[PDB]
């Protein structure tokens, strides 16, 4: 009934906001900071640790400002919220690669313009 | 996909927890109950970002508990059919490959694995390799799999990974 | 009454029905309309047997019947059942039996897919492939069921599926000659 490729999601997943892995890591890191405070409180569950490692491993942006800049640029482009998370997560190198992964992305913009959008993410991306 | 949503939960507070810090106990009790529990409709819950509001605590007639409905914002991940998500291989076996995506665990059947891939029992670390060794998949590697289907049982969700589709596997 | 309709009615009746049905059709072929009583005397069949055959012929609407009520010479009421062949209704019903069989191929194929691929022979309980992983113990290294504490084998569930496939292509052979027969309906 729900397919990511077809951009079909249940009524619950309509107003939901998609957060990038780097953004997800920032919120989780804040939780860790709060975890240290108020000693003797409940220890964070292992599931929290699993996700924190996962988001950190795939973190495409290690700087808070870069994440905000990428989101601001993406906001100008008329892109679906779910597709924005995939675009900033997978970070396809070529426009054709992005189109193949997401069949719904075909026809949204021009192929030449699509490649330019991906190239911009690479410049903001930090390589270590 | 990671989603930040508002969830509705009901907390039954024992009368012993009444008095000062009642709301604090409700907030603290919410974290313990929600964390470590998963549901099919909303998927695994990692942590509660914040508590939107604590509703009126209706006293249960005869029972003595007070039912506190809580609106809280938490981030959850759910496997979507026909979606490609990066995965990490935990264990390698001839029958199938086990991969973990955060809290969610995905199992890859041998049939779904590409034909050219073959189990490597001779090697000390079990792994799947081709005749030409162009692509090698072993334990603790980042691979891409397609979620063929999702099944939920005993408040646990797991998906099926298939590498038949292009742009999949170790990159 | 074109000879094509007469020729086919014999061909179809002799194929999916016994000699009893074919013999009754021959009488209606020779004469457009024939009384039920007259057919009974000619065929010498039992009253119940003839009625059952006629009812079956009425079930597929190959031949229609009309009831005539009159007064006999002695004054007693006479109710004679006159049977006549309705080719226009016959063609539609016989044609319906084609598409159902033709579309029956898809329905039969779904039956094989219903059978589960994985099963547990010792406990005689079907095991879901996914549920096997949860039932599977990583320490043991092989899937097993706690209640019976024995290994599982899915090879047994494989053999029944293969046989059913032969039953399908074998099914199509039956309706192949009839396809030629029904071409006389359109002509
Ligand atoms: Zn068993």
């Amino acid at each position: 009934e729900e397919d990511a490729s077809q951009l079909i999601f249940p009524k619950e997943f309509e107003t939901a906001e998609t957060l990038l892995n780097s953004e997800v890591h920032m919120l989780l890191e804040h939780r860790k900071q709060q975890n240290e405070s108020a000693e003797d409180e409940q220890e964070l569950s292992e599931v929290f640790m699993k996700t924190l490692n996962y988001t950190a491993r795939f973190s495409r942006f290690k700087n808070r400002e870069t994440i905000a800049s990428v989101r601001s640029l993406l906001l100008q482009k008329k892109l679906h919220k779910f597709e924005l998370a995939c675009l900033a997560n997978l970070c396809p190198e070529t426009a054709e690669e992005s189109k193949a992964l997401i069949p719904s992305l075909e026809g949204r913009f021009e192929d030449e313009e699509l490649q330019q959008i991906l190239d911009d993410i690479q410049t903001k991306r930090s390589f270590q | 996909m990671f989603y930040h949503i508002s969830l509705e939960h009901e907390i039954l507070l024992h009368p012993r927890y009444f008095g000062p810090n009642l709301l604090n106990t409700v907030k603290q009790k919410l974290f313990t109950e929600v964390e470590g529990t998963c549901t099919g409709k909303y998927g695994f819950v990692i942590a509660v970002t914040t508590i939107d509001n604590i509703g009126a605590g209706v006293i249960q007639p005869g029972r003595g508990f007070v039912l506190y409905p809580v609106k809280y914002k938490a981030i959850v991940f759910r496997p979507f059919k026909g979606e490609v998500v990066d995965a990490v291989v935990t264990q390698v076996n001839k029958v199938g490959l086990f991969t973990e995506i955060g809290p969610m665990s995905c199992f890859i059947s041998r049939h779904s694995i590409p034909s050219e891939m073959e189990f490597d029992p001779n090697s000390n670390p079990p792994c799947y390799k081709t005749m030409d060794e162009d692509i090698v998949i072993q334990q603790d590697d980042e691979i891409r799999l397609k979620i063929v289907g999702t099944r939920v049982d005993k408040n646990d969700i797991f998906a099926i990974g298939s590498l038949m589709d292009d742009y999949l596997g170790l990159v | 009454v074109p000879a094509a309709l007469k020729r086919l009615a014999k061909y179809v009746i002799r194929g999916f029905y016994g000699i009893e049905h074919a013999l009754a059709l021959d009488i209606l072929i020779r004469n457009s309309c024939v009384k039920e009583e007259d057919m009974l005397e000619l065929l010498k069949f039992d009253r119940k047997q003839l009625r059952s055959v006629l009812n079956n012929l009425k079930g597929d609407k190959f031949i229609k019947c009309r009831m005539r009520v009159e007064t006999a010479a002695d004054g007693k009421t006479t109710r004679h059942n006159y049977y006549f062949i309705n080719y226009r209704t016959l063609v539609n019903v016989v044609k319906y039996k084609l598409d159902h069989m033709r579309r029956r191929i898809e329905t039969d194929e779904r039956d094989s897919t219903n059978r589960a691929s994985f099963k547990c022979p010792v406990c005689s309980s079907t095991f879901t492939d996914l549920e096997a992983n949860q039932l599977f113990d990583p320490m043991t290294g092989t899937f097993r069921c706690t209640f019976c504490h024995t290994e599982v084998e899915e090879d047994e569930s494989a053999m029944p599926k293969k046989d059913a496939r032969t039953l399908l292509a074998r099914f199509n052979e039956q309706i192949e000659p009839i396809y030629a027969l029904l071409r006389e309906t359109e002509d």
